[PDB]
């Protein structure tokens, strides 16, 4: 209606008289508040902008230094601290959390459909992100894919990255135990060349023309955990996810996590940035720090 | 103060700066030249230097001879003699 | 090349004596020009001769051999400028070009002497700005080893200096929700991560490097010329920020 | 204009009048007055804050009629551009967005938001699926069935 | 052990008996069940067929450009005749994403083995020297059937060991991320084997930034000889649009005459095309696949592009397609054009036969815009003979109507720009067969504003909070959620409004003054579960201590999110901020 509708707007623009537009039909006008008393006449300028940063970042006086400490307040054993924290986490927002969790369910078909084409999956946002994937994977993916492939359910392992002892050689050992790939000759391990990387480079070519199906899924939690965020492990997973037979569902929590990866890694690792925020307490994660 | 004089650009000084440093007139601030034994020479090639990684022209250097030494050493009849005293 | 030019010119007036004489005087010119450059070395002179001989031979002629001073005047250009390396300088994206521009500023400018020139908002609530640099500096920190900084500084300054995009129309709703200013997307993160492997942004040199840490300081490894070449090519101007202090 | 003027003064009934020219309720006017008398100490021009407050009250309470008639947007903006005697309006746009930034996190503002269900002009139950990453999100390029049912009558009588 | 205490451990999944359901595919019955499972099967099969069909050209083109670059590199790497015989051929891949593999021609009377070095295996000189020697020996030994140490003597002793001369090719994989003094030492060492008159070698730098960027980072001693004989290549996945245009045109042809694109989508893709030059086609194909996935997930009319299913044109589909606004425009235009109303009653829903007849009549159309783009590309390639030109840009200009203004950039087709100007006007039923990101999902799942979207929720916490009012009593927090904001939002607000440095005790009390006392105590009363908590709450300062509890756990959580760099070790009594909103 491009040519006519503009004429309609132009003609109808000049018609209505500004005076007689009654915004509300049945309103009673605002009177004068009686008392003057109730109207008692009791930091920086910018809060969220680079000028806000500038304003908040300036100099302060030393004698204006309130040298106060938490010992100027009760300090009691951590047992009841955790008790009350868990009480609040189990009784303060339980009903809304359950309802929003149920609302966040109908996207499982979308998740599975995307996984079908071989796209590695993302999960960022606020709150614990463990009580979502552990029930997503087991209760949706393996049975549905097992039935669609036509047999046994597709097996899976879990990778707790937040572990300060999370290494990669044991992970590759488990990969060898489960998938059972072929070993390497002596003419390719070039002068102490790392075994796992070359083995995976052989495996990707071995699977380059195998039936386009699924055989296993590996899950990760807190990908940016202390001993898991290291370049070796990250490179291993980034070269890993070219497999069609397997794909990864990933959880993330850090604000600057997105700078940890390289453009090549993103090209080979192909997350799809789904946002899922829940405002959860992460009680069980409060065990390492 | 006044056959003419020509100054040489940064590109021209680039080539000759290494000729200076390779003739044992300058050094690096926290330098250590030649390790005595095998283990030290081995660790030398394993761990690299800030001077190695930072660019050419901003690594801290050091001097061998001092102004007054050069002043009493050089032939004082040079046109640059008037410019050998701080 | 001798025989090449002797028949490219097609002049039947020559002899080995005169060939040797012309080569001898050309070498006399070479040494008289570049002795100050090197002095008493042979290897570099031979390399330079191999590089620049053909251009001189391409200019010699009958009149130039009869009177070699004009021949030297016609080939004086290589003597005056070696220029022995190799319009454009890059085939990169725009944010890669424009963000490296910011970093040079964020390590050669004082953190406090920038709020005067790097602000464009109109004040609303009460507050005073600073007086800037009351005292001129006489060292021109171009000559100095650069400083350290956190990345949020780069974010802020890049947001400030970013070219204009998100064209508006001043309509009833055009600018009501456009928010015409680049924000912290993912592409800048990725192209910045690329730069470290490009070794143009330098961090504290570390085996077992960790891009993610509260305590990491950052820096750059580029001279003034690297940054200058970008400015006029992209039609950006920052020389005025540095040309006034010293 | 009304914003270039510096260090102006105001009273209860002046801004009550300015808010009552729209016929808005009294609770909103009282809330604006409380905001003013609490945070009118570090000001430069109270016209900006009061104008922003009343405009963002109108947009939140009048979402229904604005939705059913996209003409209102221009009429309201013209009325509040003529009442403050200005021809330029980007300053009014700032007077809206800055107050939105400032007043973004107060519980009474929360109560107003849940009451009049604007949440940026779109419903909660739709925006959650709009932003969560689904394709079932109901972008209403199509039209509702009752619209067609009531439109049929217009051409039912086309013979005349 | 508890479940998640360990790391990299495994758990086996169990299975139910079976479901005997052919509906074991993600696609779902749209229209509140007014779809048919047979139609779902049709959509599934058609999507897979078309996806594989397009992937056929995906593989063809990815192999084609790879073969093109292999042929070019081999052409420019061999037969480059030197005359001094004391210099090696150096090649420069200006900006190549350095992970492709190159071939090696035999050229009998010469044995050839490639050399590849990575930063990991290049800490010092001798190590990578041994790598190269081991490679050369183990490659040239088995090919013809005693041991010699790994050194530069072996290469010059190759003749009197194997009988054949050798030519080497070197490929520094990641040229930029290696130690430059080690590189200089290595090159100086290798220039010491040009005194045997029986060997040739060649070096290739797979550069990523530029030549002038690093040619002065390394000492000019090495650079002098490197100016002798070089080669330069412009390297990228999107070279001259020679294949991006092909991908766009093949995608147009595979689904030609069924779908079109708006100006917004085309401009969005044009903008994101130049944000990463090295990888440009992979991402556009990725997001196009995502777009088709979403389209075939959400469009119930996917089954009406194959003519076979025209027989299943149902009444519900007729109803929903009748609501098309451009169809409404057509109806009203005809109403105004003709006072009599016989054809509209003949064709309109009042008799659905005419409606479906019209549906097929305007479905068989060609959507001439796509064909116009196709033969406009044909015109360009046949008369202007241009390959350095996007087709997506021309699509955008045609959609805008500025196609004449954009071809004016070239100005060689001016004598025919008028006839080639496709008057861009909307088509009927444009809303169900087209694609554009008015939904606001592509930027939400491909290029999100990460911390912007994070902080939006952190600050609002109503875009996700269930806004419910009736079921309060059953929930323990029924009387509390309505009146209290959650910890995180209030902490974020105070944290942002605070200054650069923030104390702990005064800041905690400032936060604490935003809490209710009797109401939170009532919330605690509601739960008789924790007797320890009952005894804790029986005292007044219990409110202060629970506020401290939540404060502590919340700030602990914030710490690992990157918001704070906990300052003043040995004191732990004040902090600093690093993350800003917006």
């Amino acid at each position: 209606l491009k040519q006519i509708i503009m004429n309609n707007l132009k003609e109808y623009k000049d018609s209505t008289s500004p005076g007689k537009l009654t915004l509300s039909r049945n309103f009673t006008p605002t009177p004068v508040p009686k008392n003057k008393k109730l109207y008692q006449t009791s930091a920086s300028s910018f809060l969220d902008t680079f000028e806000g940063y500038f304003d908040q970042r300036k100099i302060v006086r030393t004698n204006a230094k309130s040298r106060h400490t938490m010992s100027m307040a009760p300090d009691v054993t951590r047992e009841e601290f955790s008790l009350v924290s868990n009480f609040f986490n189990e009784n303060f927002q339980k009903r809304p959390r359950q309802k929003l969790f149920e609302i966040q369910k109908k996207m499982f078909p979308q998740y599975w459909f995307e996984l079908t084409q071989g796209f590695s999956l993302l999960f960022y946002g606020v709150g614990s992100k463990r009580n979502f994937l552990e029930e997503f994977a087991i209760d949706y993916l393996s049975p549905k894919i097992a039935y669609s492939q036509l047999v046994n359910s597709i097996p899976c392992l879990i990778l707790n990255g937040y572990n300060p002892s999370c290494n990669y050689r044991d992970v590759f050992k488990e990969i060898t135990d489960l998938l059972v790939p072929a070993e390497l000759t002596r003419s390719e391990t070039k002068y102490w060349g790392n075994h796992v990387i070359l083995q995976i480079q052989k495996m990707i070519d071995f699977y380059k023309n195998q039936p386009l199906d699924i055989k296993l899924i590996l899950v990760v939690h807190n990908l940016d955990g202390p001993s898991i965020r290291k370049n070796t492990f990250q490179t291993m997973l980034s070269f890993l996810s070219v497999i069609r037979q397997i794909a990864i569902v990933a959880s993330t929590d850090h604000i600057y996590a997105p700078l940890l990866w390289d453009n090549m890694k993103a090209q080979n690792y192909n997350f799809v940035f789904h946002d899922i925020s829940n405002f959860e307490p992460s009680t069980v994660e409060s065990t390492f720090q | 103060r006044i056959n003419t004089i020509k100054l040489w650009l940064k590109k021209d000084v680039k080539n000759v700066w290494e000729n200076l440093v390779q003739l044992d007139f300058f050094t690096e601030k926290s330098a250590v030249g030649l390790r005595d034994n095998a283990t030290a020479a081995f660790y030398a090639s394993n761990y690299q230097f800030q001077g190695t990684m930072i660019p050419f022209d901003l690594r801290s250097y050091q001097m061998q001879i001092i102004l007054q030494e050069l002043r009493r050493i050089i032939p004082k009849s040079n046109m640059y003699y008037s410019w050998t005293q701080l | 090349c001798l025989r090449k030019r002797i028949i490219e010119e097609q002049i039947t007036d020559c002899t080995d004596d005169q060939f040797q004489n012309v080569a001898a005087n050309f070498i006399h010119l070479i040494v008289q020009a570049f002795h100050s450059y090197t002095g008493n070395d042979i290897f570099a002179l031979n390399d330079l001769i191999d590089f620049k001989w053909p251009k001189y031979v391409s200019r010699i002629t009958k009149e130039n051999i009869f009177e070699p001073l004009a021949l030297y005047k016609s080939a004086i250009k290589l003597f005056l400028s070696t220029d022995d390396n190799l319009s454009q300088t890059y085939d990169l994206s725009i944010i890669s070009k424009y963000l490296l521009i910011a970093s040079y500023i964020c390590s050669y400018l004082e953190p406090r002497y920038d709020a005067s020139i790097f602000s464009r908002k109109t004040r609303i609530i009460q507050g005073r700005a600073a007086y800037g640099r009351r005292k001129k500096k006489e060292v021109n920190p171009r000559y100095l080893q650069p400083s350290l900084f956190a990345i949020e500084r780069l974010l802020a300054i890049f947001q400030a200096i970013f070219p204009i995009q998100g064209k508006a129309e001043s309509g009833s709703l055009s600018a009501l929700r456009e928010e015409s200013l680049m924000k912290a997307n993912i592409e800048v993160f990725q192209n910045l991560s690329e730069l470290h492997t490009l070794k143009l942004i330098a961090t504290t040199m570390n085996k077992n490097i960790d891009y993610l840490s509260p305590k990491v300081r950052w820096k750059v490894n580029v001279p003034w010329e690297i940054i200058k070449e970008i400015s006029e090519s992209v039609h950006f101007n920052i020389s005025d920020y540095f040309s006034d202090i010293h | 204009s009304l914003l270039v003027k510096k260090y102006c003064k105001m009273t209860t009934e002046e801004i009550i009048r300015l808010c009552n020219d729209f016929e808005l309720p009294r609770e909103v006017a009282y809330k604006i007055v409380d905001e003013y008398n609490i945070n009118a100490s570090r000001l430069v021009c109270p016209w900006q804050l009061v104008c922003g407050l009343v405009l963002n009250c109108t947009f939140i309470v009048f979402n229904e009629r604005r939705r059913k008639d996209p003409r209102i947007d221009h009429f309201i903006v013209s009325k509040m551009c003529s009442l403050m005697l200005t021809s330029k309006v980007d300053d009014v746009i700032e007077c809206v967005k800055l107050v939105k930034e400032l007043i973004i996190g107060e519980k009474w503002f929360r109560d107003l938001q849940i009451r009049y269900d604007d949440f940026d002009g779109i419903r909660y139950d739709e925006i959650i699926f709009r932003k969560l990453g689904s394709m079932l999100q109901t972008t209403n390029i199509l039209v509702t069935d009752d619209q067609y049912n009531i439109w049929k009558k217009r051409i039912e009588m086309d013979l005349a | 052990f508890a479940d998640a205490q360990r790391s990299h451990y495994t758990v086996y999944p169990s299975l139910p008996q079976s479901n005997k359901n052919d509906k074991h595919i993600p696609f779902v019955k749209l229209l509140s069940g007014k779809e048919s499972e047979v139609n779902v099967e049709k959509r599934w099969e058609l999507y897979h067929q078309l996806h594989s069909h397009f992937h056929d050209q995906v593989d063809h083109i990815i192999d084609n450009i790879e073969a093109d670059l292999k042929a070019e590199i081999s052409d420019l790497l061999y037969s480059e005749t030197t005359q001094k015989r004391r210099c090696f051929n150096t090649i420069f891949l200006l900006g190549s994403d350095s992970t492709t593999k190159i071939e090696l021609k035999d050229e009998s009377s010469r044995y050839n083995v490639l050399i590849e070095l990575t930063p990991k295996e290049s800490p010092n000189v001798r190590m990578m020297l041994r790598r190269s020697m081991y490679k050369l020996y183990s490659a040239a030994d088995a090919e013809e059937h005693n041991d010699v140490s790994y050194d530069l003597s072996l290469v010059e002793n190759f003749k009197r060991l194997f009988g054949k001369d050798l030519a080497m090719v070197f490929n520094f994989k990641d040229v930029d991320s290696i130690n430059f003094n080690t590189l200089d030492n290595f090159i100086i060492l290798l220039k010491s084997a040009f005194k045997y008159d029986h060997v040739k070698i060649s070096l290739i730098f797979n550069i990523n930034t530029n030549l002038s960027n690093i040619e002065k980072n390394l000492r000019q001693s090495t650079i002098r000889l490197l100016k002798r004989n070089y080669h330069k290549l412009d390297v990228s996945s999107n070279k001259g649009f020679k294949y991006g245009n092909q991908i766009f045109q093949s995608f147009l042809d595979t689904v030609d005459g069924k779908l079109n694109l708006s100006d917004r989508f085309v401009e969005f893709i044009l903008s994101k095309m130049a944000n990463n030059t090295n990888h440009n086609l992979q991402l556009l194909t990725k997001m196009l696949d995502y777009s088709l996935m979403s389209y075939f997930f959400q469009n119930a009319f996917s089954v009406f592009i194959d003519p076979v299913n025209v027989d299943f044109l149902n009444d519900d589909y007729l109803k929903i397609l009748s609501r098309c606004p451009t169809f409404m425009f057509f109806v009203e235009g005809l109403i105004k054009q003709h006072a009599p109303a016989d054809e509209i009653l003949s064709l309109l829903t009042n008799k659905n036969r005419g409606l479906e007849e019209f549906f097929v009549e305007f479905l068989v159309r060609e959507n001439p815009i796509n064909g116009h783009a196709k033969f406009v590309a044909r015109f360009l390639e046949e008369e202007l003979n241009i390959t350095n030109f996007n087709l997506i840009e021309l699509y955008h200009n045609l959609l805008i109507g500025k196609l004449d203004s954009y071809l004016d950039r070239w100005s060689a087709c001016k004598e025919y720009k008028d006839r080639l100007h496709f008057e861009p006007i909307d088509t009927i039923f444009q809303e169900l067969f087209t694609l554009d990101n008015r939904s606001g999902l592509l930027t939400q799942s491909i290029f999100p504003s990460y911390k912007s979207n994070i902080e939006d929720n952190l600050l609002s916490w109503e875009q996700v909070l269930p806004s419910l009012d009736k079921e309060n009593y059953d929930t323990l927090s029924g009387d509390l959620d309505k009146i209290m904001a959650p910890v995180l939002g209030q902490l974020f607000k105070l944290y942002r409004e605070a200054n650069m440095t923030i104390n702990i005790y005064d800041f905690y009390i400032a936060f604490r003054e935003t809490l209710p006392k009797e109401e939170i105590l009532n919330f605690i009363r509601k739960d008789p579960s924790n007797t320890k908590l009952l005894e804790l709450a029986e005292t007044p300062d219990a409110f202060d201590k629970v506020a401290l509890i939540l404060f502590m756990q919340a700030i602990f959580a914030f710490e690992n999110m990157g918001l704070i760099k906990f300052q003043s070790t040995k004191s732990y009594d004040l902090v600093e901020k690093c993350v800003w909103r917006g």
